[PDB]
């Protein structure tokens, strides 16, 4: 691998890595003919995310897939990239060199475990329900909810308006419900009455990255049980999240 | 009497002490020149804080040299008792008094008319090691700015039980390294850098100090303007910090650390 | 039972949130007394008690309730209310209304305005616990007899900073007050003794107490602004009563000893 990320793109890479942290504990790398693929999976196999980095810099491979501890690769971007250049190569050990200012250089020799790729069965085009809106808007829609809220249900109330409701399994809990109008959305193709329940803490991971980049997020959901598909696309950046949805007898496993 | 030290700005004393606060207790050594508080750990690390009598608005030492060990935590809590967020204009006065031996250390603070009196008992088992760190047997010496080392030590802490410091006139002019679970991270400092003030490396040297012993150095690093990283023949480390008072007068803080075999 | 309130004035709305944030720090679970005239936050047990007087006609624009005995005693978790009012900062209107959809709750509907023509709505269902008339008597305002000493309280900011540092020393604390407006804070351990001396504190119309510093610090923490009335009524026996009246919101705090 040969990467040379500079300018604001460096922080964008960091933000991306941070997002993959709030979903998985292991970072999967995989260079491709179209860009750099950063993937990850939930500990319960009920969540998946992927960031495709089409030439956001100066890419090149061979002269390669691998897997590192997500938290180890995170420490490199936690605050160290607060940095004008970033070189990711291979020696022998994933080498992440940081060309900071004043001449100070920060080289990172990260051990890993060469494995296989992370495939997963999706189909947004086959996903019955659909909606598209600015990330900034969705970020505001989740504010009323507690940061510790685990599960939230996305539903469609009568009147073509989306509704986020807190989910819980005589110490009754407070049920928060945010209601948004159809005018807040750039697209709303969902049947009234249909509602799914997924992980909020994970959904925030993507939403936080889509906001800082000022981009639009689109959600594709079906029936209670089948995973929900979240998608975001930029001029030279690509990413998509996939979370599990609760059902009747099962406990949200996919 | 035996020892009296008035001070119009307690921070001239409390601030520099905080840079040496990596242990519960500390040893005080006061002469005619001023006061000297020392804190050591594992008998492998020692931080020295010196405050010349010039800083005080009224210093006084009776007869010979007076010494006494004391709780640094309690002392610092007492000094900054009127809160640690005074705005430009408000100051707390201090009057320190210690009567030789068997007597508690007396503190007298005041702000806006509010006066507080503290009575901290002195407890002197002592037993303090003497680092023979002399300048005559110094191999390498470097003097860089404190801002650059901020992100260094801060994000330095790892699962690595050591911090490798290498100074050389060749390629790696000044490299800090760690080796933990994650792997190995290196931090270089090229010569001819604006962050580099002085550079006197005679020969390449590689030393490893238990990182858990140099972490507390940040308390002085983020509090100083310049830092003189020095290393002698035995391998011992010497961190000298320049801490300027809120009056302008400069003060010193020195860290010593033994290598790791 | 009926209850429908509504806030529109920005100043009042935000100020109302401040009150919730305060009580959330003084009590995990509190009691909300709904009267046609005023609202109250009550609690009694460490045997600390809190009484918060609040003039309803000074916050809401529309207000109405129904008890013969027009009065309602609700038991809710302070945290739930504060979080519910946190989003009502940049809000247009606030409508708190007693509900009972799934179970007795206190719905806090919020209208958030934005660049969008469609109005944003956030509803919170705060679980409520209606208290029977039987305990109505045990939730009345605490009695303030004859204070042995009634001195004016120093700037809470300074008193707080001192208490903070003293907590790191001992859990006990002795508060003394004289006649010439001399308030003293004394902590004593078998190693360190610290005494703070305040003076010139009026008290127009000596007493020591041995309360724990941990609970004294809680009272000073809730206050983010200097009250327009700070009284420290002390009974040499075992009671310290704090009487605050910032603006039109009254706050009574009681701290026993031993």
């Amino acid at each position: 691998m040969k990467c040379l990320v500079t300018g604001g793109n460096v922080k964008v890479l960091g933000k991306a890595v941070h997002s993959l942290s709030r979903i998985g504990d292991e970072l999967y790398l995989e260079p491709l003919e179209d860009g750099l693929s950063l993937r990850t999976v939930n500990s319960s196999r009920s969540a998946y995310a992927c960031f495709l980095f089409a030439p956001l810099f100066f890419q090149q491979y061979q002269a390669l897939r691998c897997k590192i501890l997500m938290k180890s690769f995170l420490s490199v971007f936690r605050s160290l990239a607060m940095v004008e250049k970033c070189c990711i190569s291979l020696n022998g050990r994933l080498v992440v060199q940081l060309h900071c200012k004043f001449g100070v250089r920060k080289t990172h020799n990260l051990s890993f475990q060469d494995c296989e790729s992370l495939q997963a069965v999706f189909d947004p085009a086959s996903c019955p329900h659909m909606l598209r809106a600015p990330a900034r808007v969705l970020g505001e829609a989740v504010l009323p909810f507690s940061p510790a809220l685990a599960e939230v249900t996305l539903g469609i109330g009568r009147g073509r308006r989306v509704i986020l409701r807190s989910y819980h399994e005589t110490a009754k809990a407070m049920v928060t419900e945010m209601c948004l109008g159809e005018e807040d959305f750039q697209q709303l193709q969902a049947q009234e009455g249909v509602a799914i329940t997924f992980c909020l803490k994970e959904f925030r991971g993507l939403l936080s990255f889509a906001e800082s980049a000022n981009l639009n997020l689109s959600i594709h959901f079906d029936a209670p049980g089948r995973p929900a598909i979240f998608t975001i696309k930029d001029s030279l950046l690509d990413g998509h999240f996939v979370l599990a949805t609760l059902s009747d007898t099962d406990s949200g496993t996919t | 009497y035996s020892l009296v030290a008035s001070l119009d700005n307690v921070r001239n004393l409390s601030t520099i002490l905080k840079a040496i606060h990596f242990r519960e207790h500390a040893t005080c050594f006061a002469t005619k020149n001023g006061i000297k508080v020392t804190v050591e750990n594992a008998k492998c690390v020692q931080a020295n804080a010196f405050i010349q009598a010039g800083i005080f608005q009224e210093f006084k030492v009776q007869e010979e040299s007076v010494t006494f060990r004391i709780n640094l935590t309690v002392l610092l809590d007492c000094l900054s008792i009127f809160g640690s967020s005074p705005m430009p204009g408000t100051l707390t006065a201090l009057r320190m008094c210690y009567q030789g031996y068997g007597y508690p250390l007396m503190l007298f603070l005041e702000e806006g008319g509010v006066v507080t009196v503290c009575k901290i008992n002195t407890q002197e088992p002592e037993e303090t090691l003497d680092f023979d760190f002399c300048s005559t047997n110094v191999i390498n010496k470097i003097i860089l700015q404190s801002e650059g080392l901020r992100e260094a030590f801060s994000e330095l802490d790892m699962t690595s039980e050591v911090l490798q410091i290498t100074m050389s006139p060749d390629k790696p002019y000044f490299r800090l390294s760690t080796f933990g679970n994650a792997g190995s991270s290196h931090l270089d400092y090229p010569k001819d850098s604006d962050l580099m003030e002085a550079f006197h490396c005679n020969q390449t040297q590689v030393n490893r100090y238990k990182i858990s012993l140099l972490k507390p150095s940040t308390k002085a690093l983020v509090l100083s303007c310049k830092v003189s990283i020095r290393t002698d023949n035995r391998g011992f480390l010497s961190l000298q910090y320049m801490i300027r008072n809120e009056d302008g007068q400069i003060c010193f803080v020195e860290y010593y650390c033994c290598p790791d075999e | 039972m009926k209850f429908r309130a509504k806030i529109v004035d920005g100043a009042c709305l935000n100020h109302f949130t401040r009150i919730s944030n305060m009580i959330a720090k003084l009590a995990k679970t509190c009691t909300l007394r709904i009267s046609p005239d005023k609202l109250n936050f009550i609690l009694c047990d460490g045997g600390v008690s809190m009484w918060c007087e609040l003039e309803q006609e000074n916050f809401f624009n529309e207000f109405q309730m129904e008890g013969e005995n027009n009065e309602i005693y609700l038991e809710l978790t302070s945290e739930n209310l504060s979080r519910a009012l946190k989003t009502a900062q940049n809000a247009r209107a606030l409508k708190i209304k007693l509900t009972n959809k799934h179970f007795p709750c206190l719905t806090v509907s919020v209208e958030l305005l934005s660049m969008s023509s469609s109005s944003r709505i956030v509803t919170h269902d705060i679980p409520i616990k209606v208290i029977p008339r039987k305990l109505w008597k045990d939730l009345q305002e605490p009695v303030v007899p004859d204070p042995d000493v009634s001195i004016y309280l120093p700037v809470l900011k300074t008193m707080k900073s001192v208490v903070e540092k003293m907590k790191n020393i001992s859990n006990h604390l002795v508060i003394e007050a004289n006649l010439d407006g001399e308030l003293n804070l004394k902590i004593e351990t078998e190693l360190v003794c610290v005494t703070t001396h305040f003076k010139d504190l009026g008290n127009p119309p000596m007493a020591e107490v041995h309360i724990d510093i941990r609970k004294l610090l809680q009272f000073l923490a809730g206050q983010q602004v200097n009250p327009t009335k700070a009284l420290c009524n002390i009974v040499n026996n075992k009671m310290v009563h704090f009487d605050l009246l910032h603006e039109d919101v009254s706050l009574q705090y009681f701290i026993p000893a031993l």
